[PDB]
């Protein structure tokens, strides 16, 4: 058994094996509601 | 008079645990370190 060499297929395996999924991809600006930080970081 | 050349394990535990990236996995860890970032 191996995860695919291609990163995108490896992400598809990450979903299918539920080792990592988008619901775990969260950070404070998305969690404590710091909606203002969008306006600061990228400028 | 003539020389031919003719064609004719627990040690794995000592190296599958001490580790030195000895397998096909490396071909993939390298590629991921090259792309995923």
């Amino acid at each position: 058994d191996w995860f695919p060499e291609e990163p995108f297929e490896a992400f598809k395996e990450m979903r299918e094996r539920k080792v990592f999924d988008v619901s775990d991809m969260y950070t404070i600006a998305d969690v404590w509601g710091w909606t203002w930080e969008k306006d600061f970081k990228n400028k | 008079l003539v020389t031919f050349i003719y064609e004719k394990v627990e040690q794995v535990l000592e190296v599958r645990s001490i580790d030195s990236i000895s397998l096909n996995l490396e071909k993939r860890i390298k590629g991921w370190n090259r792309c995923i970032t």
